[PDB]
């Protein structure tokens, strides 16, 4: 997969390709690698896709049990050091490289969290299949200060980098924009670049040409 | 090493040593053949020189290549012995290979191939 | 040996208009060796049903586990689940034997009652959910599925086309796999009634 | 795979199955498991389908030197034999062939020889081989008799290439059939088994278990 | 990991410690601006070395211990603190993949610097180097290193080192960090490539 | 059957409307000691060709030995060794592509990536790329090693297909190059600052490059970066 | 240790008309996750109205098909000029590869033209050198994907006609050069989708008794 | 592995059993009986990892027994598949896995239907009408394919395993020592005595 | 496969099994394990695959032609002598002929049987009774019991089917049974007739 | 072991310690790694003493020949002839050998060879286990045209610190230097370098 998480002078914002594989096939075109922690605390996973799921939503729960005991607003920190306890407690045996962000009453935060157990901070940063392509542009386009606006290109053209060049990569785009002031705006399918054209024929078939051998109604009510 | 043309053509289309190969035969202690209806007969002169000859194991004319061949000769007595070895072997190795005797005519066109072979071979007459 | 190509098979799975097939094989298999041609692959608790394709004992397994689940589920709820709510039940308990982990690839179809939307689930061994909107596909011919459900599928397909378009899909790929075959079952999903029908195919 | 070769008084069939598979993934359902090494001698694929193709269609090179040469036929022995020592020469070397070479000639009769990678050569009746062959080993073994009709031996060999091809996973596509006789061996068709399979269970009445 | 090239060096005044900035995995930089320099209470700073996971589970412990320690016994010794590291790195030696340098300023003891390398063991120290790029920097520092150093000394002496320990590993770069630990508080540097390199 | 020693990294090169580029750090590492500065990858051959060579440095030193051999043999009994019969790339790469395949062949390879990049007599862009496995390709933009997954995404945003060739100018090619290897410099540990660059110009000849540096990186940042998450100062 | 084959991934394809022949092959050749080009053929025309694909390993399929090439010129150079018969190309190519049965050339490889009664031909390849002359066949990456379509939409394969209560099979109509580079295509397209090392073109080599003629169509590039 | 054979015919279940049991070079018995009667009406064969064999038979046989007694009612043959197939799911994921393969052979008094049931040492269950573990199938199943009658009498099923353990004993290499042979009917189960030269 | 051999007053006994076992099937229940050298001289064999039947042919031929040149028929000692001798050269050759060997044979010159056992080393030695292959161990504690030298061919054939039925009672392997051949001052018979006596 | 070649205003100077350890254990604590393959061209050699001395042995044999037809060969000459060998050898040479000379035009030259076959030409090179050690201290001190009494002092107080930390290196620290006035021999016991 690829992913990105880009810091903006008055928040922070994420984005993700769209491709989930599974040796060099395609199983999902769409699915989504942004998942929610806490209202404001997003966080992009590669990797195992159900150990970045799994690892994601258990942490978001005990963090929402904890936000509802403390009478706070979650912290990106408290995600980040719940999540580094669990998966390094597992020595890597959860296949989880995430990528956590979000505000909180303190700031805009960024990290990103290895399957060992080690964490990052910065302005910029990438992980997965397309991490590469995708810190290219990063590195060649990231300045200081960026508007809101700029992020949301900026992190946008280095998940592309990901799509295009990266095999581990590609379909659609998903952002997420953690802005201080404001709710988080999850853009699903922010971009669609990778439409099939439409095919060269219909295969609807004409009826009956399929040899049934026996047919009943089955049963569901009782 | 030592490959040079002993066997070659003269003027007039003859290959001199293959002929001279010939008179060596000529000189040769006579051997026949003839056929019958249901067998095949060999003789063979043996000089009558000296009765001092212990005729038990004095290589004899007549050798059998199988146990259904057999070979008659004249010319070198050394040369013969040659010929024949290289046809028993050849007749053990096509009972190995085709599980079946040679017929004569094999075995024929095999010792005539070898001995075609010196004519047109370098360093051997 | 792969414990997910052992037995062999394969399950696949539709939408079309106000509908949802699902399909599979029949063939239980010893790796080389034909066992059955009567494993089927399909089970429902209630109106959503469950395609398992993979390890015999773990499908049968499954089955029964889910039947079991379900049905304390129906007592407690005092209502049938519905396949939103289903696909959630088998990833957790998937993910739940994270680390040794059932040698499965199970599918989830059904029309929710409420919603009367129709709706489609597959997954990984380890509870990893995908949920297409077209098809899903699963067994020891994913690979072929994929190549029919990617040309032979349109949106929108009224049920007896559906039904055409799955079995075909179902059948071309079951027969370039070594491991399946042996007979398929297709079973055409909507919100009053459901229609099992058996196919006509080769047996080699 | 499943082929097969038997021996009766018609004088030899043969019959193999089409399958080909790359693990599961069966790659083709077409393939000449019968090998035309020339007018009057077959010989059958298994192990190495390139091992065995190649070097068969070498053994009618060589049958045909043979032939130009002694101006007379080759015998089955021979022409088998030959193929046998090549392999040998070749033993460890990867090599991987399980074939049966038929031949009917005058001085030997209808005959079958078995040959593998391994060296192994021996004479026969009745051979199977590939995946298959245990299946096709119990339809033959009850059924076989010398005093077969050719019309009915060649049913029983395309039976036994069913039995197999049913449960063998790795087996069937369709059976190529032969029968070999001295003046020659004759091709009995393709006979694809999903076709075959229905046809003989209802004229049978066979294959009690599967519905349709 | 930070594989690394990192140093502590004690000065007149206190101790400083210093740090490259480069993480790497395999031959990419995962991370280029690394701070190695990890606070484990407010005069008591370590620079890690070997897998990050670790490095950082365990400094992250400690803290929690000097914080515990702090609130029950008032404040530790830097002493006290090398110990509990050493404590961990020992007691597990078997799943661990940490070289800790530990640093701190007592007002009775000024500046002092323990060493924890592989095995767990302890050794107390004027300077000591660390990570994958102090291979090429022990003849440098050996032979510069002097003791009681003025702090404007003991920034060039790390600078120095370190400069050269980054020019020959591939392991390390980045810009250098340092913290500066003296009675007068805490004082956090760094000087970038542009500068280190030109030396 | 061998390993790499004195390595070099990435091999960098694109085609532009006229000619192309082609540029390679200045580093022989040995693992991960940065042990050899002044290495020079890039090796020219008649006025149209330049090798840019990654992999063992042993097996690189070889090529060049092997090069200069090409030239110096195919001068003889040709009177016109610097015109029609000159050298050109589409030969200069048959030749290596040839030996490199042959070497893999014998289980014996030529550590390497090699890429050949030049201009032909009839001004057409030159660009092909060989490894020690014998492998060959072409296309607008190619790279070795981690240029491949980092400078092509960017140069592969200049000229994405062949159509883009005619558009791009020596100037806009030549800067996007520049870019990459600082992008490399940044993210790669077995890169060096310092490197040659090359250009070959059916109209300008050709133009190489030595010494130059990364210039105008941004570090600035780093200060703000402290801890690994909960620490503040 | 030092491994002397690799993997460029590819996907080929040939159909045999009645009267013509398409050899069709994907344009992208790759290294892992990586692209290394998107414009790379692997179909080339090899003279005496013959086509040829040796995909799987590029050196391997390269060096083959210089040699299947050379080949053909020398066999005109030996028996006057004369044109190399589909088959007899065959039999020529298992000799290729057998020669090298104990070093394989790792690629599976086709042949596409004319057999000698301007019917149309194909021949499939192991990488040892066993052939069979095929109707149609697909090698390489996606074939998995590829040829299960095509045996119902060839060979109308498990259809058979509208309410004959599946007793009698479709008919085996005949196709043609348009016909057969629709399904190429959208054999191809969806390929595209669901294989990550299928994609940035598809270039179509076709025969006829006219010559050699050749078709490009875009694939998705991601 | 030793063979083991099932058929269902129209009235009973007949199970068969090879006599032999091998250690390494020697056969250490000649007349061995891989069979446990679980339940008047319901017998099982096995076959498998030594001495794990019997430790399942023996402690499958002594649930159903306990069954049996605390509820003074036999249980479907069914329902002790479903049991003992669930017992090897179990050894599965287990410590140290069971390797034991079986065949339940039983008359269903309720139903007046005979049930053949093969499960293998995965728990994999498939209920069938002849059935056979590891090899044996190979051998034998081209044979009950063709001649297999859903209506057959005994004797038809006696008949038709004859022909199996024939072919069995021409192609197979190891001499399993010929087979036991039982039958499982609506009046119980009893041990055809005189399966030698029949 | 099962190789046997005992060595009686007036002849030599040679007993070899006749199944041919290719992976889970027995492919042929009717293969003579052996090959006549000479007309006195008989040898069964035993071993890997190919191997087996190459080294037998290749000797027999040798001695063919040994026979030939020499119009003489070899003893069966210097027969032994060499088969042993080319089986010692496969040892330390490039690949093995895996195979063991039993030479029975007849001496016309001295008048009494001679029965040599030589296994793929090239281990020769001279016994009253051999086998190769773990057929010694079954047979041998009854061969040690009731074999007499003076024994009648009649009295060697039943302590032999003796020792098949230990065979076929305790060995984990159907073999399909022995073909018998005897050695003897008049040549080599088979005795087609073993399946009772 | 830890070795090195410099070269200065009037020359070259080369330097070796004289450890040759086998395991733990100091098989010979005397060794004499300076290694002579002509008049004025000597080696420092590291990896098998079984394959340096080989090697160098052949080397000279290669020179003297040159020599004899020839003339003087040149210190390039030499280090071409060394490569040669070790990366023609590379599958079976454990073999890091520097090349070092004095010659009237150039004056001193280096060449180092490392593991590769590789050639490099430096203004120093050092090698051997004790070298990474001395990378940091060797590229802060070193300068161009130094003196030949400076650059002993170099050499003296880098193969000093290489000994002090790599226990695969020790005993003296040799030199030989090379210059036109002709080859001078050196020695350094360690009471005398040790502190420094």
């Amino acid at each position: 997969t690829t992913i990105v998480g880009v810091k903006f002078n008055n928040g922070v914002v994420i984005a993700a390709d769209t491709r989930s594989t599974q040796g060099p096939i395609v199983a999902d075109k769409n699915c989504a690698k942004l998942h929610r922690i806490s209202p404001k605390i997003w966080c992009a996973g590669a990797g195992t896709a159900a150990d970045t799921e799994a690892v994601t939503q258990l942490i978001g729960s005990n963090i929402e049990l904890h936000s509802l005991y403390t009478s706070r607003e979650p912290r990106v920190v408290s995600a980040l050091q719940m999540l580094k306890q669990h998966l390094f407690k597992y020595q890597g045996h959860i296949g989880a490289y995430l990528i956590v962000a979000g505000v909180d009453p303190t700031g805009s935060h960024l990290f990103s969290i290895h399957a060992h157990g080690s964490t990052d901070v910065g302005y910029y940063l990438s992980l997965g299949s397309g991490s590469l392509a995708a810190m290219a542009v990063l590195e060649s386009h990231w300045k200081q200060d960026l508007t809101k606006e700029e992020a949301i290109k900026l992190a946008s053209d280095a998940i592309q980098a990901g799509i295009w060049n990266d095999l581990g990569s590609g379909s659609n785009v998903d952002v997420c924009v953690m802005e201080i002031g404001k709710d988080a705006e999850y853009l699903r399918n922010y971009l669609t670049p990778n439409v099939r054209e439409e095919k060269q024929k219909s295969y609807k078939f004409p009826r009956g040409t399929t040899a049934v051998l026996k047919e009943s109604i089955v049963n569901i009510c009782d | 090493g030592y490959d040079r043309a002993l066997s070659i053509f003269s003027p007039d289309g003859h290959i001199f040593q293959v002929e001279y190969a010939l008179e060596a035969v000529k000189r040769g202690t006579c051997a026949v053949g003839v056929k019958g209806k249901n067998c095949v007969v060999l003789g063979c002169e043996r000089r009558s020189t000296l009765k001092l000859q212990d005729t038990r194991i004095t290589p004899s004319k007549v050798s059998k290549i199988d146990s259904h061949v057999v070979l008659s000769f004249s010319g070198l007595n050394a040369d013969s012995r040659i010929l024949i070895e290289k046809a028993r072997v050849e007749a053990q190795s096509h009972r190995l290979t085709l599980e079946d005797p040679v017929t004569v005519e094999y075995l024929t066109r095999y010792v005539a191939g070898v001995q075609q072979r010196y004519t047109q071979s370098g360093g051997v007459r | 040996s792969d414990p997910s190509s052992i037995n062999g098979g394969i399950v696949v799975a539709m939408t079309g208009k106000d509908c949802v097939a699902i399909a599979c094989d029949l063939r239980l298999g010893s790796q080389s060796l034909g066992v059955s041609n009567k494993f089927e692959k399909i089970f429902h608790y209630g109106h959503v049903f469950l395609g398992i394709t993979g390890l015999a004992t773990d499908v049968t397994t499954l089955n029964e586990m889910f039947r079991y689940k379900t049905n304390l589920y129906k007592l407690k709820e005092e209502r049938a689940i519905e396949p939103e709510t289903f696909t959630q039940l088998v990833s957790s308990s998937l993910y739940e034997r994270r680390f040794g982990p059932y040698f499965v690839g199970p599918v989830v179809a059904g029309i929710n009652s409420k919603s009367g939307k129709p709706f489609i689930a597959g997954f990984d061994l380890i509870g990893c959910i995908d949920e297409a909107k077209d098809f899903i596909v699963s067994g020891t011919a994913s690979d072929q599925l994929f190549g029919m459900c990617e040309s032979l599928y349109e949106p929108n397909l009224e049920p007896e086309d559906l039904f055409e378009t799955i079995s075909q899909a179902l059948l071309n790929a079951a027969d370039r796999d070594a491991l399946s075959g042996w007979g398929a079952v297709v079973y055409i999903i909507k919100k009053d009634e459901v229609v099992k029908r058996y196919l006509k195919m080769r047996q080699d | 795979t499943t082929t097969l070769a038997f021996r009766f008084q018609g004088g030899i069939i043969v019959a193999v199955d089409s399958r080909a598979t790359a693990g599961n993934w069966v790659a083709s359902q077409t393939v000449k498991k019968v090998i035309e090494i020339n007018p009057f001698l077959l010989g059958t694929m298994a192990g190495g389908a390139a091992d065995c193709q190649f070097w068969e269609t070498w053994l009618g090179s060589q049958c045909r030197l043979h032939e130009l040469r002694e101006k007379e036929r080759i015998s089955v022995a021979a022409a088998s034999k030959i193929l046998s020592n090549l392999v040998y020469q070749y033993k460890g070397a990867g090599l991987s062939m399980g074939t049966m070479i038929c031949g009917y000639t005058r001085k030997e009769g209808p005959t079958i020889y078995y040959v593998d990678s391994d060296g192994t050569r021996l004479k026969g009746d009745i051979f199977c081989v590939g995946s298959g062959q245990t299946f096709a080993y119990g339809v033959l073994d009850s059924n076989y008799k010398w005093d077969l009709s050719v019309e009915d031996a060649l049913y029983l060999g395309k039976r036994s290439i069913l039995a197999a091809a049913h449960r063998d996973a790795y087996s069937g596509g369709s059976v190529n059939l032969y029968h070999v006789t001295e003046d020659g061996w004759i091709y009995h068709g393709n006979h694809d088994v999903g076709e075959l399979f229905w046809k003989v269970k209802e004229e049978e009445g066979s294959f009690n278990n599967v519905i349709g | 990991s930070l594989g690394t090239s990192i140093m502590a060096v004690t000065f007149k005044d206190g101790v400083i410690l210093g740090a490259d900035s480069r993480t790497t995995t395999g031959a990419y930089i995962a991370n280029r601006v690394t701070d190695k320099l990890t606070r484990v209470h407010d005069k008591i700073w370590c620079c890690r070395s070997g897998s990050a996971a670790d490095t950082q589970a365990i400094a992250d412990i400690v803290q929690y211990h000097l914080e515990l320690y702090t609130s029950q016994y008032g404040t530790p010794s830097t002493e006290t603190a090398a110990s509990v590291f050493k404590e961990l790195c020992y007691e597990n030696k078997d799943n661990l993949t940490a070289g800790i340098i530990v640093a701190g300023y007592d007002d009775k003891n000024k500046g002092e610097v323990y060493t924890i390398p592989l095995g767990g063991s302890v050794h107390k120290l004027p300077y000591a180097i660390a990570g994958s790029g102090s291979t090429f920097i022990y003849g440098y520092c050996d032979k510069n290193f002097r003791e009681n150093m003025s702090k404007e000394e003991t920034v060039d002496f790390i600078k120095h080192s370190l400069s050269q320990a980054i020019k020959w590993d591939g392991s390390s770069g980045g810009v250098i960090r340092m913290v500066v630990l003296t009675a007068a508080g805490v004082e956090r540097l760094i000087f970038y490539p542009d500068e280190y390199e030109q030396l | 059957t061998q390993q790499p020693i004195v390595t070099g990294t990435s091999v960098i090169s694109m085609k532009y409307d006229n000619g192309v580029i082609i540029a390679a750090d200045n580093l022989g590492s040995y693992g991960s000691l940065l042990r050899f500065n002044g290495v020079e990858r890039l090796i020219p051959v008649g006025d149209n060709t330049v090798v840019g060579i990654s992999g063992d440095i042993s097996d690189m030193q070889h090529i060049e030995r092997l090069l200069k051999d090409l030239v110096t043999e195919n001068a003889y009994d040709n009177p016109l060794a610097d015109a029609e019969e000159a050298l050109e790339p589409s030969y200069i790469f048959e030749y290596l592509a040839t030996v490199m395949y042959q070497r893999r062949s014998k289980m014996n390879p030529l550590w390497n990536a090699i890429i050949v990049a030049g201009v032909q007599s009839n001004g057409d862009q030159f660009l092909r790329y060989v490894n020690l496995l014998g492998v060959t390709y072409s296309s607008p933009t190619l790279a070795t090693g981690f240029g491949a997954h980092m400078a092509n995404p960017l140069l592969r945003k200049v000229v994405d297909r062949e159509s883009d060739i005619p558009k791009t100018t020596v100037q806009v090619a030549e800067e996007a190059i520049v870019n990459a290897m600082r992008v490399l410099y940044y993210r790669d540990a077995r890169s060096s600052r310092n490197f040659s660059l090359a250009i070959i110009d059916k109209n300008t000849g050709l133009t190489f490059k030595k010494n130059l540096q990364v210039e105008n990186m941004k570090w600035d940042f780093a200060k703000d970066i402290k801890g690994y998450g909960t620490q503040k100062i | 240790q030092f491994n002397p084959y690799g993997d460029n991934g590819g996907t080929i394809l040939g159909i045999a008309g009645e009267d013509f022949a398409v050899l069709a092959g994907d344009t992208r050749n790759i290294t892992d996750y990586s692209i290394n080009s998107r414009y790379e053929p692997k179909v080339f025309d090899c003279g005496d109205n013959i086509v040829m694909s040796a995909n799987g390993f590029a050196a391997d399929g390269d060096a083959l098909v210089k040699r299947f090439k050379n080949s053909v010129k020398w066999y005109h150079f030996d028996h006057n000029d004369k044109k190399l018969s589909i088959n007899s190309a065959a039999r020529n190519i298992q000799h290729l590869l057998y020669g090298k049965r104990f070093f394989p050339y790792y690629v599976h490889t086709i042949i596409a033209g004319l057999d000698e009664d301007g019917k149309g031909a194909v021949y499939s390849f192991d990488p040892v050198g066993s052939y069979e002359r095929e109707q149609c066949r697909a090698g390489g990456a996606a074939a998995s994907l590829i040829m299960p379509f095509l045996d119902n939409q060839v060979n109308f394969k498990n259809q058979y006609e509208p309410g004959t209560n599946g007793k009698v099979k479709k008919p085996l109509k005949y196709l043609s050069v348009e016909e057969v580079i629709k399904l190429v295509r959208d054999s191809f397209t969806s390929a595209t989708e669901r294989h990550i090392q299928v994609g940035d073109g598809l270039e179509i080599l076709i025969v006829t008794k006219d010559g050699v003629r050749k078709e490009f169509y875009e694939l998705k590039r991601d | 592995m030793d063979i083991i054979l099932g058929i269902r015919v129209q009235d009973s279940v007949i199970l068969a059993s090879s006599k032999a049991v091998t250690r390494g070079i020697s056969v250490l018995k000649d007349s061995d009986d891989k069979t446990r009667q679980l339940s008047p009406h319901t017998l099982m064969s096995f076959a498998g990892e030594a001495g794990d064999t019997v430790q399942f038979a023996e402690y499958i046989q002594a649930n159903i027994q306990l069954y049996s007694i605390r509820e003074d009612y036999e249980l479907s043959p069914q329902a002790v598949s479903s049991f003992v197939r669930q017992e090897l799911a179990k050894s599965i994921r287990s410590r140290r896995p069971y390797q034991v393969n079986v065949l339940i052979g039983g008359y269903d008094k309720k139903k007046n239907k005979p049930e053949l049931y093969q499960i293998d040492y995965l728990g994999t269950k498939v209920e069938l009408p002849y059935g056979a573990h590891g090899y044996s199938g190979f051998y034998t199943f081209s044979l009950l394919d063709h001649h297999y009658r859903p209506d057959m009498t005994t004797e038809e099923g006696l008949d038709l395993l004859k022909l199996c353990v024939q072919e069995l004993e021409k192609r197979m290499p190891m001499d399993f020592k010929g087979v036991i042979v039982k039958i499982v009917d609506k009046d119980g189960i009893r041990q055809v005595d005189d399966f030698q030269a029949q």
